[PDB]
RNA sequence: ACCGAUAGCGAACUAGUACCGUGAGGGAAAGCUGAAAAGCACCCCGGGAGGGGGGUGAAAAGAGCCUGAAACCGGGCGGCG
RNA sequence: GUAAGGUCCGGUGGAGCCGCCGGUAUCGCGGAUCCUGCCGGGAGUAGCAGCGUAGUCGGGUGAGAAUCCCGACCGCCGGAG
RNA sequence: CCGACACAGGUGCCCCUGGGUGAGAAGCCUAAGGCGUGUCGGGGGAAACCCGGCCGAGGGAACUCGGCAAACUGGCCCCGUAACUUCGGGAGAAGGGGUGCCUGCGGGUGCGUAACCCGCAGGUCGCAGUGACUAGGGGGGCCCGACUGUUUAAUAAAAA
RNA sequence: AAUAGGCGGCCGUCGAGGGCUCGGGUAGAAGACCCGGUUGAUAGGGCGGGGAUGUAAGCGGGAAGGGUCAACCGACCCGCUUAGUCCGCCGCCCCUAAUCGCCCGAG
């Protein structure tokens, strides 16, 4: 018979609706400098420019095409601290604390035709996320949980600490409600990294103070849904013979006589798209602070393509410039981490010689 | 039909009223009776108002086949059976006001029985393919309250 | 054919009318004979001892 | 109270079709209250039909 | 709010119902959208629609309503039979 | 010393009746209130059908009428769930 | 009573019925893709598209109106609808 | 009316058909006349899939038993037409050019600048002028039957 | 994951946390998921930006020619005119509607 390879892949079955909208982080780098492992940002859109090439290969040195896409990177705010013990069958976290209210500075808030500023704060976001929070939580209890955790550090208990960070949709006024991710922390001391995060609870990250510009990322999102898409378009199958009366986007069998049973292995229908799906070896071209993109120490340009990156807004704070695509609709909240298997001969870890950047009418 | 399927009826401290060959779905009635059972009589008038204006779905928990889910919790099969809710709201106000001029109080009525039951069935043909004549039936529906005043 | 289209050419003459004699629907009007109690071409009834519809009739 | 007699009749007194008679929708009542040719012819020349 | 006795003007997005309906079946849908939008920007119980206005949006047959309509509401009040007093809004064209 | 309403003649009854086939010809189903209609006067609800009171009757046997099995369906009760 | 079954107690029913002996018989039901009648799951599911996709806005009637009536507008056949 | 039916069949297409385009009783639009009863309605980026329809870059039968299905040509005027032949045909072989609108002239029959046809010159617009509708694709070999015609009503229309 | 897990927080021994209803798609066959809901730019509306076609109607002039070689008719061209029409994209402005209301819930 004449052989050929099966149609789609079997290692992303099941393929189902993603768990949650928010992406999950299962595997970390390991890196010796001490910092936070990866960022959140927003999709907005995508664009093209003109680079001299220094990635290795044949086109080196020669002025090339690359398509970029931008996400919009509001800073995150450090909001709490959570340690991992070692537990019969893996990790298991030991306590978590979270910084008391405080007043919030970054709102956009407008004077509408009467009452005064809205006057908001912390916790009175996060609750649209939690619905939950302390009440009557002081500075002193807080103080007294954080010196309970560094004795357990001390003790030793702890083999792990990672951050509890929110985004902050409203300084971007995207939205309001925002996402709280959980980061694992580079270094190998726990006391460097319990320190690392102390430092900054209750305080703001850049994507300019975490990431380097030039290097690998991967990045995690949740693919653009599809709805219910048959056999022919989920799997890739072959259309049937154009003379058949009984349908051409369909498999023609389901399986032999022996196994008396449908195998799980023959392609049909369902759902196809918004999938939890990771992205290796994505380089970081450039990060803009304020949606400004700064070239040759004395030209800067807006991010923004003339009316604005269609189905989005204007970019109006940091933002990272990354090579390729990336999956997610738009506004969707990406995830990028360090790249987990980068490869041996890898760019160099600085920004490229930009020649032309295009911000030309996108729509 | 005459007879009530309920036992301990005495004519001091309940009301009683029925309802013979309506031309509705009686498995829509079972289910709807099975809901109105357990309730007061304002609050089941009120409910069948709502699932005659479609704004609260009725469960379906044996005869579902077919039937899609609804928004909220417990749904789950349901739909919004209008004739049924209609039909049986004329025999809700019948038993309030059996129970009104026996000198019950109407804000203080439960409906402590309610059953539905299949009639007689009306028969008619249906021409088919290839010379085929097959049945066409309506099923009828008898429909039976009894209401307790609580105190 | 031979089926539904060909039964809606019965809009022709009848073949049998009712009969003079014996009263039933089974006078052959372009023949001009009863094919029930042959009036018109028998001047005696038309029995057959095969029959036994002229019993039925007096429930014999 | 369907005034399909009174169309048919008045579209034959006037010679014309069924469809191109017109019926005051204020006087429908009236309409409805004749019943006979006479009043129909009543009707046309008043103005109602 | 809008009280009774005191006319508006709204501009009606008929546009938003084009591609949701078979082309065959856009003056309908167009008619119901305007009844609905009417209905809920006005707080009325109860809508008229003026036979010019329906004329105005079977214009140009059962396929191409326009695309926006600017009508005028007016809102009255029934208060008749007891039930509540129910909102009636009137439709004009322009 | 026949049958007792799916039995006995096809027909216990408006039965070779209704119905099927152009025709010759073929040919069903369908009995029972109560002793006497005494066949529910009046009242409330309902568009109506009818429902609830109240009356008749030794007994509703309530005309959809002697008894009212089983299959099947709905509710309560007891057990599992 | 090993049994085919018999007999007692408690309900409904309103008119016939049985033990023993000796005779008689259309004398004993799970099947025959058995016959007649009734009732189930399939199922509140299929169908109510394809050959001509047709209605809408005010008013009337009426307990009740997408489906009935009048006016306007938009349409279909127009060598036949 | 018949077919068990308010059956997309048959009987009856049995007798008749205003205006425009057009050779036309064609196709399309429309007047009179009729209808909204070829009778269940409402919702929807509300999917997959199925049936009808439109288009599709580069290649052009590599598909398939087989170019099944679809596509190409298509009306009118002019030029120009092969092998073979029963001399009648083949034949609209094949193949090539033109086609709208506007401003005027000339010709036919005509009493008429009435009515219907036939040519000429100029100007001009578009990707496209039989712009919609209507509307052949073509050629070369071989077998069978001369031709028109008839046949298994309901799997065979054929060399029978 | 029947060894049916860990941690922080809130509630209980009237009541935390939810559902229907409301304006919308980063979603979708019904369900479900996601944003927003006066603590507001979710949609509509107004204005502006950015786009897609390709220079609208009206008026003035010219026009192969005709006509009394006048008036007048004339396909078409030129100027007002990157016009006009539209936008299932974006920004600013609370002007309109995101309201009222009902329900479950551990003890
Ligand atoms: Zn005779």
């Amino acid at each position: 018979k004449v052989h050929r390879p099966r149609r789609g892949s079997l290692g992303f079955s099941p393929r189902k609706r993603a768990k949650s909208i928010v992406p999950r982080i299962r595997s970390w780098p390991k890196e010796t400098e001490v910092r936070m492992l990866g960022f959140a940002g927003y999709k907005a859109g995508m664009t093209h420019i003109l680079m001299i090439d220094d990635e290795p290969g044949l086109t080196n040195g020669k002025e090339i095409f690359m398509p970029v896409t931008i996400i919009e990177t509001p800073p995150l705010r450090v909001f709490g601290i959570r340690a991992y013990r070692m537990g019969y069958l893996g990790l298991e976290t030991a306590t978590e604390v979270i910084v008391p209210d405080f007043p919030l500075d970054n709102y956009p808030a407008k004077e509408r035709k009467g009452k005064p500023k809205p006057k908001m704060t912390f916790y009175k976001l996060l609750e649209r996320r939690i619905a939950t929070l302390p009440k009557n939580y002081t500075q002193e209890m807080f103080e007294q949980k954080l010196g309970q955790l560094e004795d357990m550090i001390k003790e030793g208990e702890i083999v792990d600490v990672r951050a509890i960070v929110a985004t902050q949709p409203w300084v971007i006024k995207l939205k309001k409600k925002p996402e709280v991710m959980e980061y694992a922390i580079g270094g190998t001391s726990v006391e460097e990294k319990f320190n690392y995060i102390k430092e900054k609870l209750g305080k703001e990250l850049r994507v300019g103070e975490v990431l380097k510009e030039g290097e690998l990322l991967d990045v995690i999102a949740v693919t653009k849904g599809k709805g219910t898409q048959g056999p022919v378009k989920r799997w890739g199958i072959k259309l049937r013979a154009h003379k058949d009366s009984k349908g051409r986007r369909k498999v023609g069998s389901i399986g032999p006589w022996h196994p008396a049973r449908v195998m799980w292995t023959v392609p049909m229908a369902g759902q196809m798209g918004f999938h939890h799906r990771t992205e290796l070896n994505k380089r970081l071209i450039a990060i803009g602070e304020n949606g400004k993109l700064k070239l040759d120490e004395n030209t800067e340009i807006e991010i923004t393509p003339k009316g604005g990156f269609p189905h989005y807004g204007i970019v109006r704070s940091d933002f990272m410039m990354i090579a390729g695509s990336v999956p997610g609709a738009i506004k969707r909240i990406i995830r990028v981490r360090p790249a987990i298997r980068p490869p041996k001969k890898k760019p160099p870890v600085q920004r490229p010689q930009i020649t032309y950047v295009s911000v030309e009418s996108k729509q | 039909r005459f007879g009530y399927s309920f036992q301990n009826f005495d004519p001091k401290r309940m009301a009683r009223a029925s309802a013979r060959d309506l031309r509705i779905s009686p498995k829509l009635a079972v289910e709807v009776c099975r809901e109105l059972r357990g309730m007061m009589l304002n609050d089941a008038l009120r409910y069948l108002d709502d699932v005659i204006a479609l704004k609260r779905p009725v469960p379906l928990k044996r005869y579902n086949d077919s039937q899609g889910h609804k928004p909220g919790k417990g749904f789950g099969p349901g739909r919004y059976p209008v004739k049924v809710a209609k039909a049986i709201k004329k025999v809700l106000l019948n038993v309030k006001n059996n129970a009104v001029q026996k000198g019950l109080d109407p804000d203080k009525l439960k409906i402590i029985h309610i059953a539905a039951h299949k009639g007689p069935v009306l028969r008619g043909w249906y021409p088919r393919a290839f010379g085929r004549a097959t049945p066409f039936n309506e099923q009828t529906t008898h429909i039976e309250v009894v209401v307790e005043e609580i105190r | 054919g031979s089926g539904t289209a060909t039964f809606g050419k019965r809009n022709s003459t009848p073949t049998h009318i009712r009969c003079r004699r014996c009263g039933r629907v089974s006078y052959n009007v372009k023949k001009g004979y009863c094919a029930a109690c042959g009036f018109g071409r028998s001047r005696r009834l038309r029995k057959y001892r095969w029959s036994k519809k002229w019993k039925k009739k007096k429930n014999a | 109270n369907t005034l399909k007699m009174q169309r048919r009749i008045a579209a034959e007194i006037l010679k014309c079709g069924e469809n191109r008679i017109w019926i005051d929708p204020e006087r429908i009542d009236d309409v409805a209250s004749a019943i006979t040719r006479e009043d129909i012819k009543r009707l046309i020349k008043e103005g109602v039909i | 709010a809008i009280k009774a006795g005191e006319e508006v003007i709204f501009t009606v997005p008929i546009k938003k119902i084009k591609k949701i309906v078979p082309r065959w079946k856009r003056a309908p849908r167009a008619v119901k959208f305007v009844r609905e939008f009417v209905a809920r920007h006005a707080k009325a119980q109860e809508v008229i629609i003026d036979p010019k206005v329906n004329e105005k949006i079977w214009e140009r047959g059962i396929e191409k309503p326009p695309s926006k309509l600017r009508v005028k509401v007016k809102v009255e009040e029934e208060k008749r039979e007891g039930e509540e007093t129910v909102r009636i809004a009137y439709v004009t064209l322009a």
